[PDB]
């Protein structure tokens, strides 16, 4: 791809998300999602193999169906309110359809069935864009319509997201599918606290984006797409062996790392509202995520080490990859729990 | 995150299409201009939580202007009672409802 | 609720369930998706004309433009799939099972 | 009957969506969606949104379903059908369309007037010509205010169309 | 020579003259000996319906003047 | 809720301007000049009361002044006005520009006699 | 109503002429013909370029759909804004055509 | 009484299409230093009747149609769209006087490509389908410049109303302020109707019988006469006396006959384009000029203070 | 030529619009009496129909306000024949 | 700038005509003395009813009749 065309298309992705964030009119919300989808499709087809075309097709179909359901929600709101302000909705039918459409856009379960496939088919940088930047616009719309969101619906989608994103990561050796099921679990955590305190939603979204970008930046820096290929990193770049894995200890949510901060603040703000069963069971399923991701940590900085001979040739070459913000993102994703009351800046 | 860039920069990007009672081309009102204006001037600035229960009457008037459910229900009641009184026979239509009286203007 | 709007929503849901039940082709999926867009056009148009709300007259044109650009994108994706495999079958699009 | 023409065209619209949504083939699905677009355009035109209905014919059916049929003809390889002499090749067509229009008549049965006559739509349905507008169409002036009022909408729409051109030329090159 | 194309052009020109003469004469026969009232806008339609109401014969074209008011 | 209050059919009786639209459009500019004050009182009353029930007597004054306008045409300039609205009435779009000589004769007789 | 009556008349005349042009030569008992193309029997080759000209049509047709309310847009009170957005829409259509040029998109069907 | 008006529109359309075949064969005859038909009737007046009776009793080609429904609906749609393009034409008064008659004709002409596409798919041949796809791509390419030229001229009309376009040209023919739009419009109408030098289909619907081929042929000639009448009304607007409408009718009929004969005289003068040469002619020649003149006719009535009225 | 003639057409448009403006108060008074006549006729027929039904109030406003609400098509032409309903609600839309 | 212009008017006169006409269409209405009159004619075209004002007692510019001398003038439009 021509780098000018790449810059213009990435600015169009960013512009679509900014248009969703700043606009007060529902048609401009729908326009921002259309522009965001249209612009992100060539980022996925950047390498032109059949897997990226299949992934772009499945992503197009799911996001297109979600855009149509979003416009049907907007149209029902115009029926029952005669106006277009992006605020609460004035029909439970419009609220239900817009919550379903945004859950399809996030890949929350049971609309999760595209995220591991699409994340598998596309490269690591476009997978990073899809799992970090594309979450921002539907979480903004869910932030603005929360006087209308049905409680039982959003809690059902959140627990089904956390359970399916947990039980998806057992059978996986592909790193992109692991990050996709981690995405499904974390979006369930974010929408669990949405109707109680959406500042903790924004805290979980920011910490998740930092940890996800650290993991995808390390996967790009090591040229590893599978567990089996990630396990050759100790003989090639030994500082990458610890950074990937203590960032991955952050991502499951485990103290004293900063990925324990969002889940702890979510449990904290849901027990103010006299919900005790629900954060307990959601964090038990997060321990199931810890179970599988700790097995991956064992496989990379423990048992299955063995190397090949052509590592002897890779030893004579240093990295030229621009590991952009990787020490910054790695320090932010691990040592930020002593600065936990910084979360008031998101209020 | 609602980053209110339009109110920060003092530009209008999409507030003009937002409501029916806004400034329209050639000063055309909507069908429910007054009802939406009354609902907006009731619910302004008090917050949505107070607005759902303190401005419920203006909103019911405005929704019933928009959809006309009570009016269609009342017209169906009158017209079905009229059909019953025609078929039973205790009513006959006047000349101004059969088209026989050469209208006012 | 209102009478003709129930029909237009029912058309939307029939084309939704057509998109939500794949038979053979990707083109049939794009057809059901654009039938959904057509019913959205009709329903938005009938509301905006019924309400005499002037500045939303330009809204369904913008709906049509953005979603027909979306449909051009879908046709190009279908063409790249059909040049990969020979047919546009949805069962040829299953390499992301593993 | 003639009062209820918008409701009748909506019933034809729902039946056409049932027609192509059951998906016999993408080519017959495209044909059913063309017929459904025409009758839904008739629904729009029988409120008085004449520019929007002509936008349906000129843009939806005129460009987009043309490109859908054009793309569909370049896939799904054709095969012949029954072609016996003119009773079979055209008389079966006439009887099939006669059964289809008799189905359009037959779905308007006594189970339907229980929904119709209880919630009588006509009498007060199309209230578009309630009073006077003036020397303009309100619909036309609201569409025309895309340029004076809808500046941001024009910017984002034209930028998305330029980006659409760029995006199609990227993903179709295959390199 | 070249003027033998003129009978066919004459027949084709008469056939293109028929629709316009037809619609002009039918508009004058169906609208009181005058042009057909054009109502592109709702004000023209409101005045046309007001004419149909004030004519007394349920025909918009039958005009009423100063002989009608006292 | 409450009973909507409607005026009686005797509150709605007034003598009607029973002329056609071309007849109104032919005398339109002179009607706006001569019948200005009750028309403007009525339209101020109509955009201020926002209710056709509070404007009935001003509407009757409008109808009365219109009838006096057309009686004053009928007493003085009946044939030039009839010649002018017949020519206005022939047109489909009811053009003013097709009827300049009948307009000139109507304006001449109206400026002379009135 | 007059429109729909004229459409029904045109459709009925078209279907009548099609019915006559199919049924009138079938009254002939001519013969039952036995064994009734450049390529032999191979598949239809897909051409990428025909699809590209169809999509370029669709995108410029959507831009034309944006251009259509301009004779009504000339009547506005905000004329500087209207003129700027009209020239901007036709300029973005021209930028789309220039980008379609300079990436060899209009080639072998130029 | 309205049905009399509809039939006196649509039956003289068929008669004028019938004798346009005679006029075309005679004018192509005399321009090629020979004669056209002069034996069958007196100077060929019975040639269209003999040709029509020959085409409607000729043996059907007996196709194995890929679809029954599209094989039947392509001539029906071709004839219906050929006949419905005439009803808004102000000659001087339209049969159906509508506010958006220009936009109506543009939409019904955009619908005309489905007859080509369905006729090409309803044959078993792949070469017929390839020819139909090339014809559809040609027609959709030239509809772009149709729409943009037409919008640019309607910026001087003031509205989409066809009857207003006579009022627009009461002082000057509109070809005087818009002759480049007129000439690109004329070649674009020449390329809409698959007319030489743009008839590559004769260099798609050859599966039909002689009867249905006559139906496609007469739909094509109704489109040709119609587009010449529309171009006459659009650029060469005749004088309209509202009391004697037959003056306008004689005047636009003479001008439309001259423009149809100009189609006949261009097909007898030029070699055909190669397919990419007319794709080039559209996309790289007419379309940049069309966008530039569209900007010019947007901005010119604002700089001359000559914005036309909406009504 | 188009400059001169489109300026003349704008002046003729303003002349036609001033003719409309001079006619509007008469037409507005007649329209007011028209809709009040039709609502009073429908109110009297509601009073002579809705008698057997208990708990009914003739002329009950479905709104909680006493502000004049512009009457719908079926409040005016509701109890009338279907030909008047056709000419009222599809008259201008279907006119030629 | 004059050799390139003659070279492109030799090679590609269609695109030279296109860029020249589009450039005139862009930069010409900013230079025209009649662009203000388009604005003045469009804002003098009375689509709506001129709703009168309640005479409080001090409005010496608002007329009481159309034929009163005060008020906006369209004598520039009849003269031009
Ligand atoms: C406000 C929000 C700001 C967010 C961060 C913005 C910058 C980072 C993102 C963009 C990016 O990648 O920029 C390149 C990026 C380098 O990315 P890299 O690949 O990680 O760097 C590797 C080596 O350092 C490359 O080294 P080198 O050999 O190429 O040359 C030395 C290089 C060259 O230096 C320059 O080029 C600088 C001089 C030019 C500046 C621009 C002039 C115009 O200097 C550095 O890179 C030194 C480190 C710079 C700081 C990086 C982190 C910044 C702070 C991030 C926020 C942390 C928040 C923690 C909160 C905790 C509590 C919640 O940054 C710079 O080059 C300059 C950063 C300036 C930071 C200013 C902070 C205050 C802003 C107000
Ligand atoms: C045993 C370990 C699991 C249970 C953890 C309960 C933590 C807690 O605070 O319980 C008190 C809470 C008390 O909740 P509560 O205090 O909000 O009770 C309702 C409010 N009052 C006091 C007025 C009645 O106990 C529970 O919620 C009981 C259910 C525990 C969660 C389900 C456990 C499933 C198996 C794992
Ligand atoms: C719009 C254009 C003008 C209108 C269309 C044409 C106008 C004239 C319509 C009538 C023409 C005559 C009937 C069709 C032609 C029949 C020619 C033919 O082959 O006939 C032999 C055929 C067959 O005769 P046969 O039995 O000798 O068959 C010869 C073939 N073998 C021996 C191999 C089986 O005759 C018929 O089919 C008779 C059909 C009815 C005849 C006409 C009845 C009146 C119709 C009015
Ligand atoms: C690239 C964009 C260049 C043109 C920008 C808009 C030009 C213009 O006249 O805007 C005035 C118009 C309208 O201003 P206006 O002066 O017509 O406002 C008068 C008020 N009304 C509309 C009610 C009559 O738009 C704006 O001011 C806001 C929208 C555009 C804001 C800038 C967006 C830039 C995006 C860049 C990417
Ligand atoms: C509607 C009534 C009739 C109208 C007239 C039409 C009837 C006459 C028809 C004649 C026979 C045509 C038969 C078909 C021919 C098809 C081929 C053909 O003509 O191709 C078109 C040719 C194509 O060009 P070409 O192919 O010859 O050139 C080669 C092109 N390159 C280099 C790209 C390979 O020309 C055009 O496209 C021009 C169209 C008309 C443009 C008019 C411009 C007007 C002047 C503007 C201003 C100029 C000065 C600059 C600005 C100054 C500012 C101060
Ligand atoms: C309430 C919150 C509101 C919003 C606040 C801000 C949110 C920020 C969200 C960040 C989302 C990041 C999305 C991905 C980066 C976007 C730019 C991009 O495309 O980078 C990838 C790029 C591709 O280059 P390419 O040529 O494809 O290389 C492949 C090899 N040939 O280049 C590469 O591949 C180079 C390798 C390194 C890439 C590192 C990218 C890191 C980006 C994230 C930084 C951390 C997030 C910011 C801080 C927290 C914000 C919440
Ligand atoms: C808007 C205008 C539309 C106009 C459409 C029509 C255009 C054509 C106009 C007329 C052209 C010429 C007509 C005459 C043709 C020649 C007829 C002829 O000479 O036939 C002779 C033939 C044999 O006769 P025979 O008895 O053998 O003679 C031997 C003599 N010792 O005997 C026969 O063949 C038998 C008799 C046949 C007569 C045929 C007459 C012509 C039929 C035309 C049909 C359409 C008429 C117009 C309809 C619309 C207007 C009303
Ligand atoms: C396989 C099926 C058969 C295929 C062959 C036959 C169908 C295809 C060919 C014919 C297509 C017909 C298209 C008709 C609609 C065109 C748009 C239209 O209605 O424009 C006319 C007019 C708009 O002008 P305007 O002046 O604004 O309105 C009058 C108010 N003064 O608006 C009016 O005057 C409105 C009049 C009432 C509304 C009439 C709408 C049309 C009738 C319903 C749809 C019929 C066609 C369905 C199939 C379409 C093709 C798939
Ligand atoms: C500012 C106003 C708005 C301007 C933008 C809108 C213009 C309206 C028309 C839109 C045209 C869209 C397509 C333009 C594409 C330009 C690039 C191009 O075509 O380059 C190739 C061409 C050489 O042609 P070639 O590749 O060989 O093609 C085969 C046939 N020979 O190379 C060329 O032909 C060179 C083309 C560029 C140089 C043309 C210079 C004309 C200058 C006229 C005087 C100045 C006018 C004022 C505007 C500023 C222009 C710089």
């Amino acid at each position: 791809m021509n780098p000018i065309i790449l810059i213009i298309i990435l600015m169009t992705v960013m512009l679509g998300t900014i248009i969703v964030m700043i606009s007060t009119h529902w048609l401009l919300i729908w326009i921002g999602f259309e522009m965001n989808m249209l612009a992100i499709i060539p980022i996925m087809m950047k390498k032109h193999n059949p897997r990226a075309t299949e992934a772009s097709t499945k992503y197009f179909l799911t996001q297109s169906t979600a855009s149509m359901l979003l416009m049907m929600a907007i149209i029902i709101n115009l029926m029952f309110s005669g106006q277009w302000t992006v605020m609460k909705l004035f029909n439970p039918m419009a609220s239900m359809l817009m919550t379903m459409a945004l859950a399809m856009k996030l890949g929350m379960a049971p609309f999760h069935f595209w995220v591991p496939e699409v994340t598998q088919g596309i490269p690591l940088s476009s997978g990073l864009i899809l799992l970090t930047w594309q979450k921002l616009a539907p979480m903004s719309v869910l932030y603005q319509i929360l006087p209308s969101i049905n409680l039982d619906l959003i809690l059902t989608l959140s627990i089904l997201s956390i359970t399916i994103g947990g039980w998806g990561g057992l059978n996986q050796t592909q790193l992109r599918k692991i990050m996709a099921y981690s995405s499904i679990a974390h979006m369930g955590w974010m929408t669990a606290v949405l109707l109680y305190n959406p500042t903790m939603t924004l805290l979980n979204l920011i910490i998740y984006i930092i940890m996800t970008s650290t993991m995808f930046t390390l996967f790009m820096a090591n040229s590893t797409t599978t567990t089996l290929s990630l396990s050759h990193t100790w003989n090639k770049a030994p500082i990458m062996t610890i950074l990937v894995l203590i960032t991955l200890l952050s991502m499951g949510g485990l103290p004293p790392l900063s990925g324990f901060m969002p889940k702890w603040m979510i449990i904290q703000e849901m027990t103010k509202n006299d919900s005790i069963i629900l954060p307990t069971l959601m964090a038990i399923t997060a321990l199931l995520n810890l179970y599988f991701y700790m097995r991956l940590t064992y496989s990379t900085a423990l048992t299955m080490f063995p190397s090949t001979n052509n590592m002897k040739m890779k030893w004579q070459f240093p990295t030229t990859k621009r590991m952009t913000l990787l020490p910054t993102m790695t320090v932010l994703s691990t040592m930020l729990l002593p600065l936990t009351p910084i979360l008031s800046i998101l209020e | 995150p609602f980053f209110d860039v339009q109110k920060k920069l003092g530009v209008d990007l999409d507030h003009w299409m937002t409501i029916q009672s806004a400034e329209q081309p050639h000063r055309i009102p909507a069908r429910c201009h007054a009802f939406e204006k009354e609902w907006i001037e009731c619910a302004h600035g008090i917050g949505s939580i107070r607005a759902e229960k303190e401005c419920k009457i203006e909103f019911e008037d405005f929704r019933e202007c928009l959809l006309r459910q009570k009016t269609m229900k009342r017209l169906n009641a009158i017209k079905r009672q009229r059909d019953k009184l025609i078929k039973e026979g205790k009513y006959t239509p006047p000349p101004h409802h059969s088209g026989q009286e050469d209208l006012r203007p | 609720m209102s009478l003709v709007y129930m029909n237009i929503m029912m058309a939307f849901t029939v084309s939704l369930t057509g998109l939500l039940m794949y038979r053979s082709h990707l083109m049939s999926s794009l057809l059901c998706l654009e039938g959904m867009m057509l019913s959205l056009f009709i329903l938005a148009t009938l509301m905006i004309l019924n309400s005499h709300f002037t500045l939303a007259s330009m809204m369904p044109i913008i709906l049509l433009v953005f979603a027909a650009c979306e449909a051009a994108l879908g046709l190009s994706l279908l063409v790249m799939v059909s040049n990969t495999y020979g047919t546009d079958y949805v069962q040829n699009l299953n390499l992301l099972q593993c | 009957m003639m009062t209820y023409i918008v409701f009748i065209l909506s019933i034809i619209f729902v039946m056409g969506f049932v027609g192509f949504s059951s998906k016999p083939s993408p080519i017959y699905g495209g044909l059913g969606l063309i017929v459904s677009g025409g009758v839904g355009c008739g629904i729009v035109l029988n409120f008085g949104g004449s520019f929007l209905g002509l936008m349906v014919f000129l843009i939806y059916l005129g460009g987009m379903m043309v490109v859908f049929g054009y793309t569909t003809a370049m896939a799904t390889e054709q095969y012949p059908e029954v072609w016996v002499s003119n009773k079979v090749v055209l008389g079966t067509f006439i009887t099939g369309l006669l059964m289809e229009f008799l189905m359009v008549y037959y779905v308007l049965k006594d189970k339907e007037v229980e929904i119709v006559f209880k919630f009588n739509g006509m009498g007060d349905w199309v209230i578009y010509d309630t009073g006077d507008s003036g020397f303009f169409s309100e619909e036309a002036m609201g569409i025309a205010a895309l340029y004076s009022y809808g500046t941001w909408l024009v910017i984002v729409t034209g930028w998305s169309l330029l980006i659409g051109v760029v995006v199609i030329m990227e993903i179709t090159r295959g390199n | 020579m070249w003027f033998e194309v003129l009978p066919g052009i004459a027949v084709m020109g008469v056939c293109l003259f028929i629709p316009g003469m037809a619609t002009a004469r039918i508009h004058r026969f169906s609208n009181g000996g005058r042009e057909k009232r054009v109502a592109h806008y709702s004000y023209q339609w409101y005045l046309m319906e007001r004419d149909r109401r004030v004519s007394g014969v349920n025909r918009y074209y039958v005009s009423k003047g100063l002989e009608n008011i006292d | 809720p409450g009973i909507v209050e409607l005026p009686s059919l005797e509150d709605l009786k007034v003598q009607e301007v029973k002329v056609s639209s071309s007849v109104l459009k032919a005398a339109a500019h002179h009607y706006g000049a001569q019948c200005d004050k009750p028309n403007k009182e009525f339209m101020l009353c109509r955009w201020e009361e926002k209710d056709p029930r509070r404007c009935l007597e001003e509407g009757k004054l409008v109808n009365q002044c219109a009838l006096e306008f057309f009686r004053q045409i009928k007493r003085h300039c009946a044939e030039p006005f009839t010649e002018y609205w017949t020519c206005i009435d022939y047109s489909g779009l009811q053009l003013f520009r097709r009827c300049r000589k009948e307009q000139a004769q109507f304006d001449k007789c109206v400026l002379d006699k009135l | 109503m007059n429109l729909m009556i004229t459409l029904l008349t045109n459709f009925t005349l078209a279907t009548l002429l099609v019915t006559i042009a199919f049924w009138l030569p079938q009254l002939n008992v001519y013969s039952e013909k036995t064994s009734p193309d450049p390529m032999g029997s191979a598949r239809l080759p897909f051409s990428m370029k025909f699809f590209l000209v169809a999509i370029t049509f669709l995108l410029f047709d959507l831009e034309i759909a944006l251009l259509l309310p301009l004779p009504w847009a000339s009547q506005t009170t905000n004329l500087n804004t209207m003129l700027t957005m009209a020239l901007l829409l036709i300029f973005l259509l021209a930028v789309s055509l220039a980008y379609e040029w300079t990436q060899k998109g209009l080639e072998w069907t130029e | 009484m309205f049905m009399i008006n509809v039939l006196t529109l649509i039956i003289p359309i068929l008669l004028a299409v019938a004798f346009l075949t005679l006029v075309e064969r005679k004018v192509l005859g005399y321009m090629q230093f020979r004669k056209g038909p002069n034996v069958v009737g007196p100077y060929g007046l019975l040639q269209p009747i003999a040709d029509a009776i020959k085409l409607f009793i000729k043996e059907p080609l007996r196709p194995a149609t890929s679809s029954i429904s599209m094989f039947i609906l392509a001539p029906i749609l071709a004839l219906t769209l050929a006949l419905t393009m005439w009803i808004p034409l102000p000659m001087p008064y339209p049969l159906i006087n509508m506010n958006l008659g220009v936009l109506f004709m543009l939409a019904m002409s955009s619908l005309a490509v489905y007859s080509i596409l369905w006729s090409g798919w309803a044959s078993n041949s792949k070469y017929a389908l390839i020819g139909a796809l090339r014809a559809v791509a040609q027609t959709i390419s030239y509809e772009v410049t149709l729409a943009i030229i037409l919008l640019s001229v309607l910026l001087m009309n003031g509205s989409f109303t066809l009857s207003t376009l006579i009022i627009t040209q009461e002082q000057v023919w509109l070809i005087f302020p818009a002759w480049p739009l007129a000439m690109m419009w004329f070649i674009s109408t020449l390329a809409e109707t698959n007319r030489a030098p743009f008839d590559l289909t004769e260099g798609f619907n050859v599966e039909y019988a002689a009867g249905p081929f006559a139906l496609f042929f007469m739909a094509e000639y109704a489109n040709i006469i119609m587009m010449n009448i529309f171009t006459t009304t659009l650029f060469l607007g005749a004088f309209h006396n509202p009391y004697m409408p037959e003056l306008y009718t004689i005047n636009f009929t003479i001008k439309s006959l001259l423009l149809s004969i100009t189609f006949l005289w261009i097909r007898a003068s030029y070699p055909r384009f190669r397919y990419d040469q007319l794709m080039h002619l559209l996309w790289k020649n007419f379309l940049p000029l069309t966008l530039a003149l569209c900007m010019w006719h947007v901005s010119l009535p604002i700089l001359l203070s000559s914005i036309p009225p909406q009504t | 030529s188009m400059m001169r003639w489109n300026r003349e057409r704008r002046r003729l448009q303003i002349e036609d619009f001033e003719a409309r403006i001079a006619l509007m108060p008469l037409l507005q008074a007649e329209k007011d009496r028209r809709v009040l006549q039709m609502l009073r006729e429908n109110l009297e027929e509601e009073a002579t129909i809705m008698k057997d039904v208990p708990g009914w109030k003739v002329g009950e406003s479905v709104f909680h306000t006493t502000r004049w609400v512009t009457p719908m098509m079926g409040e005016l032409y509701g109890l009338r024949t279907g030909e008047e309903i056709l000419s009222s609600t599809y008259g201008f839309i279907w006119y030629t | 700038v004059a050799a390139f212009l003659k070279n492109v008017w030799a090679k590609e006169p269609v695109l030279v005509a296109s860029f020249a006409i589009a450039g005139l269409a862009v930069i010409l209405p900013t230079l025209s003395p009649y662009t203000k009159y388009s604005l003045m004619i469009n804002r003098a075209t009375p689509y709506n009813y001129p709703v009168p004002l309640r005479d409080d007692g001090n409005m010496p510019d608002v007329p009481s009749h159309p034929q009163d001398p005060q008020g906006p003038s369209l004598e520039w439009l009849k003269r031009l």
